[PDB]
């Protein structure tokens, strides 16, 4: 429905142009490598990755980070603001340690993603789009994540957890807040996009380099 | 017996993506074991004209979803140089709901994609390849980068790729959560550091593309099948499927099926055979089927009566008023609220519209509100016709095809399930005086 | 429906209804209406002059 | 020489290569409806009000951005063109605020006039309207962004003519907004011109507010003496 | 030979900077970039 997030920035004690932000020397080396991937006359093309890098260092993107990215790449700050507000993966507000994203589009909705959403809500005691008091977990609804075959699915900190049941997501949350790393992927003895039982295709061993190459080649 | 008339059963020896399920090593050693990077030097030295001719005689059509003939599109870039560099852009955004094929291609055999990038760049005379991978596919992008690193150390790409004397680079660029960035021009704009807003055509990318240079945007499946087509010949690829519907295809069957999965199958396989053979059949039996969306959210849905004999290719699905799209089959059984499903798709399109042009930006939101009211039943039957007209005012009037992809699902729902909407409005009126 | 002496009306809060659009001035067949307006102290769009010549008006 | 022959409603016109459909139409005295196209700005093509039918072609083209081709017959007053205009006007007016009596643009509004000349005479929009918050860009340009139609004329003028990149769009979809994303004054020696280029009452003159209507004013054509440009 | 196990477990050991570290490593394998003749479109 409604987005709920504003696209106007108002200066705040913890979000203002004087908020401290600076890349680390290692991140500066990574930025240099990023910029070296584009033609010499087009350095603005590096806006999308470098901005992402800033978030990967900070967790979110204060207005100071956008200003720093604009200064580094010699791009006007309004262009960086445009990019930061256009793309939904950019966090213009602090989020929890683990960002939980539940796909609710029709393919996942058909396989009961509502049960996963309700189980997460009950386990964490927070509404969608709200961050726990502890701040480790943040929950939001996302569109199709490209894993509709393994549905219902969840993305936590660029990790995919698939074939979820309420118990599966409860255990994932329990071992996430216990300091452990859950195994990403499906949770039905499947571990890929193959059929759940039988392996109807690709059972014979694959063949070698020159199996069916044409003549005169 | 020439001119086969029944399709839908090809054995493993004729399958291109032999590591679809990730049961073998995705690294360089496994790829070479399965026939990847074999005799690429000879193919490169055959020249761009030979490669373009093989792609043309193969009958390969764009696997992104539009089905444009690939040979002609790639030969659009066969002009003499004018000073600007030439580029190949591989589309790996994968935003269409129901579609999961390119993720498996990227993560389980990225070397096929890299070799296809090299072959396509040679055919187009491109200096380098840019792969625009979806920002949410972090592990897949990392696997692709590892494969690219292995190819770079093996001499298969870079300075003097193989022993052909051809210089070629591959770069991976990640998006940040935008479905519209799957459109080729919006993808180019996102690469250049701008918002993912499509640009008008003409000019086409072959004339003015990324950085204002000639470029070709191709789907990852289209790029990845090309080296196999070159090695085995265009005739072998054209032997499968009907005329003008050649080759094999990846299918993602999801929704109300016993075993949702991703498979590789001949093109013109009937939908019922595919569903009951690879997906374990519809949940509750074939008689429990209500509707099928055959080619992703942008294609109109078809009722069970049409799915009994329809074939899974471009022409047959066009004659069924539904299109093939990305070959992402979404199955809805008789327990499905079809209105709620279509309204959820319209909500997805409302959240994915880039907002550039008036018809999409305003009308998609308008149809979202109308469908939300349709779900409850607040509306009156006349509004249905109004909704139809509204969709007609969006389709064919926008910059890009996202407006069409939002207009078509409501058109299908109205075409095939109008009595459901009417009876919902009747029940709402009778319940609320 | 009887048309008689003119009057300017208010909202129930006491605020004037007139917002100085000058549609009445534009449509008046006798050019009997003269309007001048400016932003009020609170930023409202209100008139500083609203004159009707009743010896020009045709009612 | 290099001139090519096109047709506007069957009337032959000779045009230079690179001429758009809109300019070819203009040559025979036909003005195509527009909202985002300005002949001194970069071509945008987003408003979609300039859609026209080419004979024997199933898809309408954007006249402001599409070069003409040899032998093309532009149909400016066909059923397809008029239906496209009505649909685009309906989409433009769906979320527009009912502000004409309090809007300074009233009486000299391109939205009003093109709705009168090319749109429908009634509405079938049965939902609620969007409302966006206002922006402060200085004491010269008054801003009421609920009236904005997202033609991006002001952004293109600021970047191209004035050399100031302070204006842009934030968000996307129905929520996309024109502004600066921060409290910042768009202060330039040519800033006030964005009042003129803005086709609606989204941008207006602050000193001029509420004082006059366009049909009242008497126009005297004269010269400026504040500098030596004349 | 066997089709038993799963061969894509390595992505279990991927950290927040893996992609950019790989980009840094590949930086030395590229060819010199073409130039438009300017430092920027505003130069
Ligand atoms: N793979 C995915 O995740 C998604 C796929 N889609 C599919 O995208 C399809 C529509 O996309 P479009 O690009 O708008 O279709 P299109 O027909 O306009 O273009 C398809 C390709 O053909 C080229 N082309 C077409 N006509 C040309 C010409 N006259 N000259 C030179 N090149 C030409 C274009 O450059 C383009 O690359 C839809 O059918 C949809 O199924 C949509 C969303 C997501
Ligand atoms: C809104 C929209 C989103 C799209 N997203 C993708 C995508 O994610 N991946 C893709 O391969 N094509 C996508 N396409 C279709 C592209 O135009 C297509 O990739 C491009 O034409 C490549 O052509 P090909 O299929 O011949 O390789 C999208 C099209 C539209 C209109
Ligand atoms: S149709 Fe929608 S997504 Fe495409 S350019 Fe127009 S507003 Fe943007
Ligand atoms: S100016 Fe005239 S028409 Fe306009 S609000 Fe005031 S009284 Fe009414
Ligand atoms: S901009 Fe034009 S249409 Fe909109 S309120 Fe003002 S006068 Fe009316
Ligand atoms: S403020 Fe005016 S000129 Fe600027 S985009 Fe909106 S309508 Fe166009
Ligand atoms: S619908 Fe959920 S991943 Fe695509
Ligand atoms: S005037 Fe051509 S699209 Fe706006
Ligand atoms: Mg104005």
């Amino acid at each position: 429905g409604a987005g709920g997030a504003l696209f106007v920035h108002r200066d705040t004690p913890e979000n203002n142009p004087d908020t401290p932000f600076d890349f680390t020397p290692e991140n500066y080396k990574r930025i240099e490598a990023i910029v070296k991937n584009y033609p010499e006359g087009h350095k603005a093309a590096a806006v999308l990755p470098v901005l992402d890098l800033a978030q990967r260092q900070n967790g979110w993107l204060p207005i100071s980070a956008m200003n720093k990215v604009a200064e580094i790449l010699q791009v006007p700050p309004m262009r960086v603001y445009e990019v930061a507000t256009f793309y939904t993966m950019y966090n213009r507000k602090p989020v929890g340690k683990y960002h939980i994203q539940v796909c609710t589009t029709t393919p996942c909705m058909l396989r009961n993603s509502d049960s996963i959403l309700e189980a997460i809500q009950k386990k964490l005691g927070i509404k969608v789009g709200e961050t726990t008091p502890d701040k480790l977990f943040t929950l939001i609804e996302v569109e199709c994540l490209g894993a509709c075959v393994n549905a219902p699915m969840v993305q936590i900190n660029d990790n995919y957890y698939e074939d979820l049941t309420p118990k599966d997501i409860e255990e994932i949350i329990d071992e996430l807040k216990a300091g452990k790393i859950p195994k990403p992927g499906p949770r039905s003895g499947r571990f890929s996009c193959e059929p759940a039982g039988g392996l109807t295709s690709l059972t014979e061993p694959p063949k070698g380099p020159g199996f069916g190459v044409q003549a005169g080649l | 017996a020439p001119k086969k008339t029944s399709f839908g059963s090809l054995k493993d020896e004729d399958r291109i993506f032999t590591n679809l399920y990730g049961r073998h090593d995705w690294r360089l050693k496994g790829a070479q074991s399965r026939g990847d990077w074999y005799k690429t030097k000879e193919i490169l030295l055959k020249g761009p004209d030979w490669i373009l001719g093989e792609v043309k005689t193969s009958g390969l059509r764009g696997r992104g979803g539009a089905g444009f003939p690939t040979g002609l599109k790639w030969s659009f870039m066969n002009k003499p140089s004018d000073g600007r560099p030439k580029y190949l852009v591989v589309n790996a955004d994968e935003g269409e709901p129901g579609t999961c094929k390119d993720r498996e291609i990227i993560r389980h055999d990225p070397h096929k994609l890299v070799e296809g990038c090299l072959v396509g760049g040679r055919a187009m005379g491109a200096r380098a390849a840019y792969i625009y991978i979806r920002g949410e596919f972090y592990n897949e992008a990392s696997n692709l980068q590892v494969a690219i690193r292995e190819a770079y150390e093996a001499g298969l790409i870079g300075k003097n790729a193989c022993g052909s004397g051809y210089d070629f680079d591959v770069f991976v660029v990640r998006g940040a959560g935008a479905y519209i960035c799957g459109e080729e021009t919006a993808l180019i704009e996102s690469i250049e550091g701008k918002q993912g807003k499509p640009r008008l055509k003409p000019p086409f990318p072959a004339d003015v593309g990324v950085f204002g240079c000639p470029t070709t945007v191709a789907n990852v499946e289209t790029v990845a099948v090309s080296p196999t087509i070159c090695r085995r010949g265009g005739a072998w690829f054209a032997s499968f499927g009907r005329e003008r519907n050649s080759g094999t295809k990846l299918f993602n069957i999801s929704g109300h099926v016993n075993h949702p999965c991703t498979v590789e199958e001949e093109m013109s396989v009937p939908l019922k055979e595919l569903i009951e053979k690879h997906a374990g059949g519809v949940i509750g039996g074939w008689d429990n089927l209500l509707a099928v969306i055959p080619g992703g959210s942008s294609t109109p849905l078809i009722p069970k009566s049409v799915c009994e004999t329809v074939l899974m290719d471009f022409d047959a699905l066009v004659q069924a008023q539904t299109g093939l799209g990305t070959a992402a089959v979404i199955v809805m059984d008789r327990s499905t609220d079809i209105v709620k499903a279509i309204a959820r798709l319209i909500e997805f399109y409302k959240h994915e519209s880039c907002g550039q042009c008036t018809p999409c930006r305003e009308g998609v939101d308008w149809m979202n509100k109308v469908m939300a009211r349709f779900v409850k039943g607040d509306a009156r039957p006349a509004e249905i016709d109004s909704l139809w007209e509204i969709s007609k005012q969006i389709e064919g009037h926008t910059i890009c095809a996202l407006g069409d992809g939002a207009a078509w699902p409501v058109q299908g729902l109205i075409r095939h399930f109008r009595p459901e909407l009417e009876e919902r409005m009747q029940q709402f009126a009778l319940q609320h005086q | 429906r009887f048309r008689g002496e003119h009057a300017l009306r208010r909202y129930p809060s006491g605020e004037e209804r007139c917002i100085a659009c000058k549609l009445c001035e534009a449509v008046c067949p006798a050019q009997a209406i003269t309007i001048e307006a400016e932003p009020r102290a609170d930023g409202s769009r209100r008139t500083t002059r609203y004159d009707i010549d009743m010896t020009k008006c045709i009612y | 020489s290099n001139l090519i022959e096109v047709f506007v409603d069957g009337q032959s016109v000779m045009v230079e290569p690179g001429t758009t459909v809109l300019q070819a139409c203009e040559k025979v005295g036909m003005q195509i409806p527009r909202f985002c196209y300005h002949e001194r700005l970069s071509v945008a093509g987003n408003c979609r009000m300039c859609l026209v039918e080419i004979e024997k072609a199933p898809k309408v083209v954007a006249a402001c951005a599409m070069p003409v081709m040899k032998g093309w017959n532009i149909l400016t007053n066909s059923e397809k063109s008029k239906k496209a205009r009505e649909g685009v006007m309906e989409f433009l007016l769906a979320n527009h605020p009912l502000d004409c009596p309090i809007c300074d643009q009233g009486g000299e509004c391109d939205l009003q006039d093109q709705s009168m000349m090319f749109g429908s005479d009634r509405s079938r929009f049965l939902e609620g309207k969007r409302a966006v918050e206002d922006k402060n860009i200085g004491p010269l340009v008054k801003t009421i962004m609920t009236r904005c139609i997202q033609c991006t004329r002001c952004i293109r003028f600021a970047s191209e003519i004035a050399g100031v990149d302070d204006l842009g769009t934030t968000g996307r979809g129905n929520d996309m907004q024109v502004g600066t994303y921060i409290e910042k004054m768009f202060m330039s020696e040519l800033s006030g011109n964005i009042i003129d280029i803005c086709p609606v009452g989204a941008l207006t003159s602050k000193p001029y507010a509420f004082t006059a209507r366009p049909w009242e004013t008497r126009k005297t054509e004269s010269i400026d003496v504040m500098d030596a440009v004349g | 030979f066997d089709n038993s196990t799963y061969r894509n477990l390595q992505h279990h050991e991927y950290s927040t900077y893996t992609f950019l570290d790989l980009n840094v490593e590949l930086s030395k394998f590229r060819m010199p970039q073409p130039s438009s003749g300017r430092q920027s479109p505003r130069h």
